[PDB]
């Protein structure tokens, strides 16, 4: 025998490639055209986050139904937390790495219209770099994000759903033993952790709330959304507006 | 149902 490999190594594999924005910085920074073009770039990674849920250990064999309501539960929060782990690893968190050809600096924050927001993904940013976050550590994270909303009446397969969920919460206390030692900073880093990933929801809270704003309002403002955002949207709009919507939480819940 | 970029995805 020889170690007893974790899906630690299988989530590395099936990770996402950089995706390019189609972004021309020659042209007029403008809130209309900063916004679609990111709502374009979001429609292209979402086609990647399916593809990469669809062969998540686990998360695979739950129903047709859970998977889709799932992943319109956290799209935001995955492609957020995507973000700020670009911006980390490209540019020390300096900047919010959208795309290689979109980064933004702080002028392109204000011309957004989404200046507080990106701020708020920026300082998600900062704590990567606080703690030093660890690819390992990162995907993990990423699959309990998917799993952290669930409808309040609860999922079709949840026993199912729980068990997963468990299993990916112990596989990130297996991590987190990994890159440090010092049983202390283990004990430590598991609570910082977990207690980021509970940010995450009122980051995201926020986050919709502008995007909700920006959808309805798509015709007025000029801000496209690629049919893959359209779609997803229409669905999840209604639940959450509506207080379907139950955030699992970590700590403080 | 017909359609759906998320089934289409999820079982291409
Ligand atoms: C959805 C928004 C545009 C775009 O979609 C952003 C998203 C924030 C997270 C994110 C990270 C990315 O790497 C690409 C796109 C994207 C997923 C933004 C929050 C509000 C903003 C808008 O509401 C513009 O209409």
């Amino acid at each position: 025998r020889a170690l007893t490999p974790s899906p630690v190594m299988v989530l590395e594999n099936i990770e996402p490639e950089i995706v390019y924005a189609g972004y021309d910085s020659s042209k007029p920074d403008t809130a209309e055209n900063l916004l679609s073009t990111l709502n374009r770039l979001a429609g292209k990674q979402m086609i990647q986050v399916v593809k990469w849920a669809k062969v998540l250990p686990g998360f695979k064999n739950l129903p047709l139904e859970d998977q889709i309501t799932l992943i319109q539960y956290s799209w935001m929060s995955l492609s957020s937390f995507a973000l700020s782990w670009r911006s980390y690893k490209h540019t020390n968190s300096q900047f919010l790495y959208f795309a290689p050809d979109l980064v933004f600096n702080e002028e392109k924050m204000h011309q957004s219209a989404m200046y507080e927001l990106c701020q708020g993904m920026h300082q998600i940013s900062l704590q990567f770099v606080r703690l030093q976050l660890t690819f390992e550590e990162y995907t993990i994270m990423k699959v309990l994000l998917l799993l952290s909303t669930i409808p309040k009446d609860g999922l079709k397969s949840q026993a199912a759903f729980e068990e997963m969920r468990t299993n990916y919460i112990k596989e990130l206390r297996k991590m987190v033993t990994k890159c440090p030692n010092n049983s202390g900073q283990s004990w430590q880093r598991f609570y910082q952790l977990t207690k980021l990933l509970d940010s995450m929801h009122d980051l995201v809270s926020d986050l919709l709330e502008f995007c909700f704003y920006t959808f309805r309002e798509s015709h007025a403002l000029k801000v496209e959304f690629p049919a893959m955002l359209v779609e997803i949207i229409s669905d999840q709009l209604p639940k959450v507006e509506s207080g379907n919507a139950k955030p699992l939480y970590f700590h403080r819940k | 149902q017909q359609k759906s970029l998320l089934q289409q995805l999820l079982t291409e």
